[PDB]
């Protein structure tokens, strides 16, 4: 995907005396704010979490989202009568800009109601989304009425986003740009039936993300390698497995090859052996 | 409506017993958020465990990683167990070794 920045929230309103919420801020897969809800302040992961910004600046942005956090949470338990809420229920948000290939830097902002698409934003207007339901198409019509919640958006959207993006993708490219050799290795997993192997590859430690595995026999591409998921290490680093269906004897002579832009061409390649 | 969790579990390393190393519980494609989190070794709730703020995906469903490091022994099982109102028992998916 595109490179983005965004922050998310997450809200769960058990009944009329309790809600809580938590956020975060994103650097596309990698964390870069957490939030101390306990004591209404931002948390930085990275040295460079405040990217460009100011002292001054990233204090202002910090007092919007506490008073955000504080007030959301109030007046969505007001409205909830009206809006016929029958208590549990959740919402989540996501608010950032990514930037476009061509040089465009794109804002969005998204809400869900139980998991649900509920609104997003266009045209720095409310959009109600057909998943949403008549509470959707009330929330927009209501939202457009105060003028000082949709100013700040339209800010931190269109104004405040952009800046950010740049300004944190350059203050963190020590972090951000940097290639990570991936170590593979080989293993058996649970056969699929009698005779049948599961010829498993494991790839992991790579950076960045993109990469390629599959099984081979010599340099034809055994079209029945199943990829796994890229799945997440804590040290920004991921982990992947290729499994191949194969029989017995027919596992012989079979490689996995590995790609990935930090091997300078020089692929890695496991013999079953 | 909701969503079960997928549950895969891995190592950063390869097993070498004897050798540090780090056992993963990815957990994913779950609402709501509530979700309960172990890694066990032998059957048993490991201590200091790490894990991942909450977030979520595209499709709003939430996702967290957990994480312990250890050090695998040949007489060591190891496996992560999972509790989500959709599961009407905790779930367990244990760590493979060859
Ligand atoms: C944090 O970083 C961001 C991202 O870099 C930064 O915002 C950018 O600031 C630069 C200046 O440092 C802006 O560059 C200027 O943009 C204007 C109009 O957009 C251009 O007309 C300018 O071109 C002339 O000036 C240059 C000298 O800087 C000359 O080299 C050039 O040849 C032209 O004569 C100039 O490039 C950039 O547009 C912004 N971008 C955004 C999206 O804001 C921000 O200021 C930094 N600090 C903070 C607190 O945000
Ligand atoms: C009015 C009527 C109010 C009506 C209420 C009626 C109740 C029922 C209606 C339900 C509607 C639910 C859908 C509403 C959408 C709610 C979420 C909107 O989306 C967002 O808010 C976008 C996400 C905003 C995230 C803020 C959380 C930030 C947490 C901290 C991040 C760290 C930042 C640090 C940065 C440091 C400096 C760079
Ligand atoms: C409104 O909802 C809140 C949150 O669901 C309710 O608070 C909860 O009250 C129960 C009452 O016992 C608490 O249960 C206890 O939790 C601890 C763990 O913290 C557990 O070890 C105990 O055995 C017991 O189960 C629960 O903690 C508490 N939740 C929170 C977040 O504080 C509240 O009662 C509800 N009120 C009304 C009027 O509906
Ligand atoms: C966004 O699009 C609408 C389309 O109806 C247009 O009327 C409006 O002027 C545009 N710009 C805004 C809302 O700033
Ligand atoms: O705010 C966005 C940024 O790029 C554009 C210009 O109008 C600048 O004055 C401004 O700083
Ligand atoms: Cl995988
Ligand atoms: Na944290
Ligand atoms: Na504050
Ligand atoms: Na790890």
């Amino acid at each position: 995907g595109p490179t983005s920045f965004h922050v998310i929230q997450t809200s769960s309103f058990t009944n009329s005396t309790w809600a809580q919420t938590q956020g975060s801020g994103w650097l596309d897969d990698l964390q870069i704010h957490g939030w101390d809800s306990d004591s209404g302040t931002a948390i930085f992961l990275k040295p460079w979490s405040k990217g460009n910004f100011s002292d001054k600046e990233v204090a202002e942005l910090e007092e919007i989202f506490r008073v955000y956090i504080f007030g959301f949470a109030r007046e969505v338990q007001d409205f909830a009568g009206d809006f016929q809420m029958k208590y549990p229920f959740e919402i989540q948000g996501i608010a950032g800009c990514e930037l476009h290939s061509g040089g465009a830097i794109v804002s969005f902002l998204r809400g869900a109601l139980g998991g649900l698409d509920f609104l997003s934003v266009k045209n720095a207007s409310c959009v109600p989304s057909p998943e949403g339901g008549s509470r959707a198409q009330k929330f927009c019509a209501l939202i457009i009425q105060y003028q000082g919640i949709m100013e700040t958006v339209r800010i931190l959207l269109y104004e405040t986003c952009p800046r950010y993006l740049l300004g944190v993708l350059n203050a963190g490219k020590a972090d951000l740009q940097r290639q990570v050799k991936p170590e593979a290795w080989l293993s058996s997993g649970p056969s699929p039936g009698p005779g049948r192997l599961q010829l498993v590859c494991h790839v992991s430690g790579f950076y960045p993300k993109p990469v390629w595995v599959m099984w081979m026999r010599g340099e034809q591409e055994q079209q029945g390698t199943q990829l796994g998921d890229i799945l997440p290490n804590a040290n920004w680093t991921w982990y992947l497995r290729a499994t191949l269906d194969v029989a017995d004897g027919e596992a012989a002579g079979l490689s996995c090859r590995v790609k990935h832009s930090s091997l300078e061409g020089q692929d890695i390649i496991l013999y079953w052996r | 409506i909701q969503r079960t969790p997928k549950i895969q579990v891995y190592s950063r390393h390869p097993a070498e017993n004897g050798k540090s190393n780090f056992l993963n519980c990815y957990v994913s494609g779950f609402h709501p958020s509530d979700i309960e989190v172990d890694l066990l070794k032998n059957g048993e709730r490991i201590e200091k465990v790490e894990h991942s703020d909450l977030s979520f995906s595209k499709d709003w469903s939430f996702y967290l990683l957990y994480y312990t490091e250890f050090t695998p022994t040949e007489k060591d099982e190891y496996a992560c167990r999972v509790n989500h109102v959709t599961l009407s028992q905790p779930k367990i998916v244990k760590w493979d070794r060859d």
